[PDB]
Order: C-alpha cells, then sequence, then structure tokens
RNA sequence: CGGAAGGGCACCACCAGGAGUGGAGCCUGCGGCUUAAUUUGACUCAACACGGGAAACCUCACCCGGCCCGGACACGGACAGGAUUGACAGAUUGAUAGCUCUUUCUCGAUUCCGUGGGUGGUGGUGCAUGGCCGUUCUUAGUUGGUGGAGCGAUUUGUCUGGUUAAUUCCGAUAACGAACGAGACUCUGGCAUGCUAACUAGUUACGCGACCCCGGUCGGCGUAACUUCUUAGAGGGACAAGUGGCGUUCAGCCACCCGAGAUUGAGCAAUAACAGGUCUGUGAUGCCCUUAGAUGUCCGGGGCUGCACGCGCGCUACACUGACUGGCUCAGCGUGUGCCUACCCUACGCCGGCAGGCGCGGGUAACCCGUUGAACCCCAUUCGUGAUGGGGAUCGGGGAUUGCAAUUAUUCCCCAUGAACGAGGAAUUCCCAGUAAGUGCGGGUCAUAAGCUUGCGUUGAUUAAGUCCCUGCCCUUUGUACACA
C-alpha cells in the first residue's frame, strides 16, 4: 500500500537516572520528608505519591486526580 | 505476552490441580469457566499454554473449536520449581 | 402412589423391548399397570443442498430424525417398582419419570 | 485505550453474532433444533449426530 | 461419429393438449457502464431467486482512515541505581483510540530491542490436491477366474429369436461358474369395525345445567363402558394368485371377476470418467505470497442497492369465469422459552382507526397457542366494458415496531398520487391423476424478514395409453483418412 507521511513516531521514554530524587527531603539534619503529596487512594493508603505538577495531581494505580 | 504474574500463576496453578487443560477457540471471551475465580481471559491466553507446548511442556491437540492441553513429565519438572512447590507438592497424576 | 415413566428415544425396536419386558414384569409384580400409550412420533426434518459450493444440479437432502416415545403409568408404592427403573435399560432411551 | 475498546462493539446480534460450532464459519448455519453448524459441516456430521437420510 | 441400416426408449423429446414464458410494471441474479470500492466464484444442458448469497453494522473477502500484537520459542543484548505496562487534564483526533504531542506520574521482570524462526490469512493456485457435489447417465450398463479363437491389440462368455421397465427372463450356445448394477431392499401412500392399548386422543351411554317447543341443540359441567373416529405398534394384505383369449403353449402380454390397492411416490444407486465446481465450509491441505507502515486483527464511515443498455429466474396483473363490501364455512405438514446467546410461541383483559402499546396467564409441548375458525371456494350487496371500483408502479405527507445506529427511504400502517399494462413477435419451458393449474399455511433464511426455496394441505381438470418426426439415449451390424475422437 501507498502511504501519506512518514509513520506516527511512537511514544518515548526520558531516560532519567534516579527517579526518585524529586521527592525526599535529603539532609544533615535527622529528617525525611516528602517533596510531593500523598496519596488520598484507598487501595494504596500510604504508599505511593501523585503526579503534581503546576495545575493538577495524578497518582498512577488508582488514576486519581486532584486539581487546582 | 503481557500478563500479571498472578493470572500466569493462577493458569499453572490449575494445569496443575487438573494435569490438563481445555480452552474454546476465542480471543475474545471475557474470561475461562473454570477459572472464574482469578481475572483470567481466555484472551489472557492459550498462546501460553502454546508456549509451553513449543517448549515441549504440554502436548496440544484441537478438537471442534476447542484447544486439549496435556502435561509431560518433562513439563511437571519444570512448573513445579517454577512456582517453587517442593516435591511433596504434585498433581493428581502423581497420586493415587 | 401414582408413578408415570416417559420413555424417548429415536429407534423403536430398542424402545419398545424396554417398554415390552418392564411391562411383563409389572405383570408379575401383581400391579395395576396401563400399558404403553404412544404419543405422536416426532420427525425432525432438515432439506440441505448436497453442494457445498453452489455448482451443478439444484440437489437436496431431506435429513429426518424420527423420535418415539411412550407413557408408562404405575398404580404402585415406589420402591416396589424401583427395580424397573434402573434395570432393563439400554443406551438408547432416556427416562423421564414422575409422580405428582 | 485499547484495552477497553477492542471488545467493546456490539454484536449481540447479526450473522457476526455466530459461527460454525465445527468450523468457525459465518454463513450456511443451520439453527434449526440448536445445531448451530453450518450446511457442509451438518452433511460431514448428519449421520454420526443421527440424522438418518430415509426420504 | 455418420444428413448409414435394423431393433427399442424418454413430456429434462415429439404428438394431442393444459398452464405459461418471451410483451408491461416491479423484485432478484448475471453482463456491461460508472466508481474510492461498486469484493468474488460459476458462463449450453451441468452459470445466471446458485454459493443455502433475503448484505443497514457484523457478515466482508472491496475502498478511505485510525488502533493493537493477539510476533510462540531460542540466542545475544539492556535491565531493580528500573526491561517496561497503563494514564486524568490540555492540544490533537472522527472518537472519552495516552493514537500521538507537551508535562510528569504509575506498573514491575510478565516484558522490549535486535537475530533466526513461527503464527495468521474469505491471499493465490480446484490446471497440485483430499473430501463433498454435479455431470456423462435414469438410461441398462459393467467386470474378473478357468476354458476356446487369434502372433497380437483383442474377442467369446456379455447371444440369433421371443419377452421385459431392466444384461428381465425363457431359450440358443465354446463356453462354464460367478460379481456389481437392475430387481430384491428401507421409508412413504392407500385397507383393516380382528389384536395391543390409552385423564397429554377420543366415542357412546348416564347424571346435572342452559335454551326452545316428550323430543332437539350444547367444543356447558361430570363419571360407566368401549377403542369406530385419533395415535402407533405387532401382524395380515397383492402374487400376474383366479378366469378367457394371445403366446415355441415357454418367458410372458391383453381383457375381466373378486376385491382397499391389479404400475403410489421417493431414497440408495455399478465400472470408467470430467483438467466440471468448491483453497470463500473446515485447525482437510502441498506449494507460493504476505507477516507490524500486515493481505493478521479491530474500530469508524462507505460499497456490495450505484444506471444510457442486454439477458435469466420470478411476482402482480391486463378484469364481469371479475372487483368491492357484508355473511357463511372447511385443512395438513410443522415450529415454539436457546452451553456460548441477548433473540420463543402466544391465549386473554384494557387504551388506540391502524400498525401497535400497557397488564396479568399457559406451554420445554397429542397438555398452551389450538377444535390451528387459513385462503381459494360458497351466499348476499354495489359496479357495468369505461384504462373503470381492472391494475397498483411511481411519488408526497404523517404514525408505530426491531435495532447501538435506517439516510441510498429495514419492516408495517394511514391518507393522497393512480404509470405501463386490452392476453404479448420470432422463439421457447414444464407436465398426464389427486397430475397440471389456482389457492393459502408451515419450515429455512430471521434482532427487524419472502417476490426465494423446501414441505404441507385445499379445489381440481383438458388431453394421451402412442411414435421415432424433432432433440437425445441404448443394443447390433456396417463404413471411417476421426482417436483431447
Ligand atoms: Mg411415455
Ligand atoms: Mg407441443
Ligand atoms: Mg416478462
Ligand atoms: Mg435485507
Ligand atoms: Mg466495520
Ligand atoms: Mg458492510
Ligand atoms: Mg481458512
Ligand atoms: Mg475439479
Ligand atoms: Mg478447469
Ligand atoms: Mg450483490
Ligand atoms: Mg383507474
Ligand atoms: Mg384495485
Ligand atoms: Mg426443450
Ligand atoms: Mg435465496
Ligand atoms: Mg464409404
Ligand atoms: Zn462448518
Amino acid at each position: 500500500k501507498s502511504y501519506t507521511t512518514p509513520k506516527k513516531n511512537k511514544h518515548k521514554r526520558k531516560k532519567v537516572k534516579l527517579a526518585v530524587l524529586k521527592y525526599y527531603k535529603v539532609d544533615e539534619n535527622g529528617k525525611i520528608s516528602r517533596l510531593r503529596r500523598e496519596c488520598p487512594s484507598d487501595e494504596c493508603g500510604a504508599g505511593v505519591f501523585m503526579a503534581s505538577h503546576f495545575d493538577r495531581h495524578y497518582c498512577g494505580k488508582c488514576c486519581l486526580t486532584y486539581c487546582f | 505476552m503481557l500478563m500479571p504474574k498472578k493470572n500466569r500463576i493462577a493458569i499453572y496453578e490449575l494445569l496443575f490441580k487438573e494435569g490438563v487443560m481445555v480452552a474454546k477457540k476465542d480471543v475474545h471471551m471475557p474470561k475461562h469457566p473454570e477459572l472464574a475465580d482469578k481475572n483470567v481471559p481466555n484472551l489472557h491466553v492459550m498462546k501460553a499454554m502454546q508456549s509451553l507446548k513449543s517448549r515441549g511442556y504440554v502436548k496440544e491437540q484441537f478438537a471442534w473449536r476447542h484447544f486439549y492441553w496435556y502435561l509431560t513429565n518433562e513439563g511437571i519438572q519444570y512448573l513445579r520449581d517454577y512456582l517453587h512447590l517442593p516435591p511433596e507438592i504434585v498433581p493428581a497424576t502423581l497420586r493415587r | 402412589h401414582r408413578i408415570r415413566i416417559t420413555l424417548t428415544s429415536r429407534n423403536v425396536k430398542s424402545l419398545e423391548k424396554v417398554c415390552a419386558d418392564l411391562i411383563r414384569g409389572a405383570k408379575e409384580k401383581n400391579l395395576k399397570v396401563k400399558g404403553p400409550v404412544r404419543m405422536p412420533t416426532k420427525t425432525l426434518r432438515i432439506t440441505t443442498r448436497k453442494t457445498p459450493c453452489g455448482e451443478g444440479s439444484k440437489t437436496w437432502d431431506r435429513f429426518q430424525m424420527r423420535i418415539h416415545k411412550r407413557l408408562i403409568d404405575l398404580h404402585s408404592p415406589s420402591e416396589i417398582v424401583k427395580q424397573i427403573t434402573s434395570i432393563s435399560i439400554e443406551p438408547g432411551v432416556e427416562v423421564e419419570v414422575t409422580i405428582a | 485505550g485499547h484495552q477497553q475498546l477492542y471488545w467493546s462493539h456490539p454484536r449481540k446480534f447479526g450473522q457476526g453474532s455466530r459461527s460454525c460450532r465445527v468450523c468457525s464459519n459465518r454463513h450456511g448455519l443451520i439453527r434449526k433444533y440448536g445445531l448451530n453448524m453450518c450446511r457442509q459441516c451438518f452433511r460431514q456430521y448428519a449421520k454420526d449426530i443421527g440424522f438418518i437420510k430415509l426420504d
């Protein structure tokens, strides 16, 4: 068959090293904290986190969304 | 094939608990009737049991619209140490 | 105390040999039995084009399947006639037993 | 999403809903008395099921 | 094979006829044109209402777009400091396909990347095939063994004659003994007042009820006999048996008595074949093609219905032997609540002109639909030879049902529109007794569903008991320069 444009490009995973570094408070004072928001998910109580953008929060396993 | 390993060990668990496996030729029907305890479609699979066939662990026959698969002695030895079963955990094939 | 069996099959001679050797036993078990009452026989007809494709003379098979069925009544207690339900059975006949 | 869309089309009716119970074929089906097998497969299996041509 | 001869045969031949068809409108298939695609197979019998092919989607194989891997397995790679799943917004899309784009999250060895290979295909090849079907070919034909005749291919048996539906028999006989086909066979139709039996079939009695005038009607209600009607089993029955002619007095034929039947209709169907059809029935299948930007598969839309022409199968008709409107009165086959699987057949009450709808019930069925109140036919009205109240194409407006969705109108209704068509050229099809023909009802197809097909009844003939003229078939003899004939 003939075609029209070049093929629609597949979504690529942007390779980031240590993808947990956006999340926790590491300092010489003996503290630990969370940068992003914890999920209010019923099935995932306090395990994982949201996708804090500048616009809205997203958690993955529950597909949860809380905007502003 | 992509599938949870939980669905995968439920399939091999049924293949152990009765040493055969039957599936209607349907890659569209929502769920296996015997395996209604798990969220496993016939779409979610018959081709992995073909994978056991193509590795040599089951032998396949295909009547009218229904696959049938049979466990082998080559297959039981692999599957028990895939599902981390001892020699004490055996099918109806090893027991009277 | 009044039971009724329905004998249903496709082959009439092995239906009516069961339907006779049950009645012969029922008359020597000192009962009051009504004999075979014969329902009209259900012939199942399928007319089909013989050719797998659409070529040739338009020829048709007229396949048939005749199903025969009897009623036998027993004015008898149950275990007095529960032998003949599970004895004198041949692999062709289905039995449908009712009481009420 | 493909997983919630691959089997959302309603084939609850039509001849796409049905197939031969020997062939998985969609034409020549005999639904009479629930045979649900195509005309040529029924030609193959009519004596085996018990339909004798005597007329 | 013969536009050679002899003997027979067949309404896919003819005669005598019947209904037609070919003429018109429409349906539907085919060709052609057109188109993004108008998918394709089949082209004398033996393609052309065929592929069970009545396609809105699906089907679907065609076309225009967009997803998915549903690429097993092996090897090497990356890979828990993450191989990779999935995604709400907002763009984008046709779309609530995270299909992609920007943003980040989630998921956790199930994967992915390559390399070999595999899988799938309504892709091709029926001129590679199997199976099935059709056809030669509905006629009577075909073949061994042993023996005989020929160098042989071959021939005889398998035939001069009579006879038969028949290579069916008698008979003849270098053949004898056989095998298939034919016949026999199974189903079906017709017949039993004798058998078996019947609260899921009834009949007759008797009791009661209702209406009329002791009786009559009642599919109104109920129980003592019986199986005539019904059901379906066992048997019986019919054999050219009996009589009279014809006949080698054989094989057999004609007519008649007695009787239900003195020829019911099918099914199965030999050897050899055919480049017949089917790869689009198949997880029957060789080879080839293709395999992630797919000829896999899915979704959305469209096409298969497209329209200067030609053809085939059909339906409606061209009217008074009819139409319309009332009344009356009779069937036989069936099918029916589904492994997936949603979709059954309907009694009856009420609302609605109508299609329909809203409620309770029965039936997995000789139980309910149902006593299947079918049509044609029959009796009574109105018409009046007028393209008329024949005919109902085309087209307009509205109303219901099925469906996720009906527009290129799914189907059904209502009103209105009221075309050709005045019995069809050359030509040509099917058929002889419950036959043709008319007439409706089932089944299949079916969510909605018959102008088709397969069955069933109902009403029911004209003509024929023959021939080889036409078209073909069989046998023998004969001729041949034919032998893919
Ligand atoms: Mg004749
Ligand atoms: Mg004539
Ligand atoms: Mg015409
Ligand atoms: Mg249609
Ligand atoms: Mg589609
Ligand atoms: Mg379509
Ligand atoms: Mg295929
Ligand atoms: Mg062929
Ligand atoms: Mg050919
Ligand atoms: Mg078409
Ligand atoms: Mg007029
Ligand atoms: Mg009219
Ligand atoms: Mg002719
Ligand atoms: Mg048709
Ligand atoms: Mg000469
Ligand atoms: Zn089939």
